[PDB]
């Protein structure tokens, strides 16, 4: 899930 | 008249902007004194298995850093880990470092973004921590060292650089010394947020800011104490209520105490949507009692 | 991901904002090159009857002006009226004054406020001009003369410079030839503001960003075409639609015509009925298709 | 109401 940006 | 969520303006924090480049990651850097702090997923080699930041670092060559405040180049002296920071050392001061504080911000708190791609900034909005630690933004890839600040008595306070997006909307980053908000993991792995609720605060100074401003339509004659409001409200997607002193200033200018302000909460709650306030959403939570009395006074 | 509402950065106005004071009077006023534009009721002595701007500018005593960048005041050379706004010679040229052009807005357009108070800049947030030419601001006494911009391209171009206020959270300006929007006048006689209508095609780009957000619970099965909308928008208090295929990219990238929105629009009108898309209870038109774009894709 | 601000 978590998009590092 | 009126109220807006407004940004502090940005002058002083974009000259502290730099692109920071690793191998194919780039992002932004905040670039004060000698050293440039950034996110340390830059130097990370992979996108979904669980990195070892420790071996990456190891594996670190100086040389492979790119960092650049527009087209002027810094030459990497060291790096260091902080956290879920890389603190780059260059051999250039930046001449334009404010004066500057670090804090970390606890929720209902309001702060300011400047989002930034390629090293420079692109917008300004204010933003407020919510009680799991996520801020409602608008971040897209590339933005990640975007920072947050507040200016106060023109000292800026940085509290926030950008690092990850969990879910639509849903934005983390970590505070200047390295830890993370919400303790969420700078990896790709999977984690959900924790519940969002509407803090409750927040939402009694934007109702007597209404108030102020002449709306008074969704005001009840009902009344109920803090401590069964706060029952209800960890079963009703609001935070308790703590701090109420801050509010005798409102009720004093409006006659209207904040238990009549609690049981109007509970019956917007019902007909949630049914009608808007000062154009907002009737249970705003973005306004601290802080910028309602900016707004309002000058104060 | 995420749908905000905000500014361009302000730093490169932020050093053109100056302090004008004359008599009682003091508010914000802009310095490039070697001119200050302010509000020309800056010079009015009055604050309810009818004011003679002309009188006013010709008994003007120049030494009676303040004008100050921080702690540096300017000298004044002259004062010619521009309009609603006053066109101040100082003898100091603004050697941080940004490459800039003057753009009068038009009603649907987004820009930005730089909120001024004392001669400082205090607060930014973007706008979007009204169908009735008024904005919805954040603005008290001292604000006269903050000034709206936006930045394309490191030109800022200057839109707007804050006169007054209607009604609450009802605020008009001039652009920066003087001209003040909508109409207005700047004398603190009776004045309504007309009717706004929502933008439809700012409501339409909303749409689309809650549909790129992940945001469906809305969206019609249903239909309806340009002009059975048309007609339905003037007795619903929203614009018509006059041409759809700034839409296309929009189509494009979510697979969602618009006349399936349009159909959503009409459903929503009045009723959320208790959901919420991107936070928001009403239709919003405040975001335009180009600042959705750039927040969506960059 | 038109108040000069």
């Amino acid at each position: 899930y978590p998009q590092l940006q | 008249a009126g109220l807006r969520k407004m940004a502090q303006p940005s002058g002083v924090v974009e000259k502290c902007i730099v692109r920071v480049c690793y191998g194919n990651m780039a992002l932004n850097g905040l670039w004060l004194g000698d050293t440039v702090m950034c996110p340390r997923h830059v130097i990370a080699s992979s996108t979904t298995s669980t990195i070892d930041y420790d071996y990456a670092l190891s594996v670190l060559r100086l040389h492979n850093f790119s960092i650049s405040s527009g087209n002027v180049f810094l030459g990497v002296v060291g790096v260091t880990m902080r956290g879920a920071l890389l603190q780059i050392k260059v051999n250039q001061n930046n001449v334009h470092t404010p004066k500057y504080t670090y804090r970390t911000v606890r929720p209902g708190e309001s702060f300011n973004i400047l989002a930034c791609y390629d090293g420079a900034a692109a917008g300004v909005y204010g933003v407020n921590m919510r009680s799991n630690y996520t801020i409602r933004g608008s971040f897209i890839n590339g933005a990640a060292g975007s920072p947050g600040y507040n200016i106060n008595n023109g000292t800026v306070e940085f509290c926030y650089l950008h690092q990850l997006e969990l879910g639509s909307g849903c934005h983390v980053g970590s505070d200047l010394d390295g830890v993370m908000y919400g303790g969420y993991e700078d990896q790709p792995t999977l984690q959900v947020e924790g519940a969002s609720s509407l803090f409750t605060e927040n939402v009694l100074a934007f109702l007597y800011a209404a108030l102020i401003n002449g709306s008074t339509w969704w005001l009840s004659s009902s009344r109920i104490a803090v401590d069964r409001f706060n029952e209800w409200a960890v079963h009703n997607g609001m935070t308790t209520v703590v701090n109420t002193d801050c509010f005798s200033i409102f009720a004093a200018k409006t006659g209207v105490d904040v238990q009549r302000l609690l049981a109007s909460i509970q019956s917007l709650h019902k007909n949630f949507g049914g009608k808007q306030i000062l154009g907002y959403t009737s249970l705003t939570d973005e306004f601290t009692t802080g910028e309602v009395i900016r707004q309002m006074y000058g104060v």
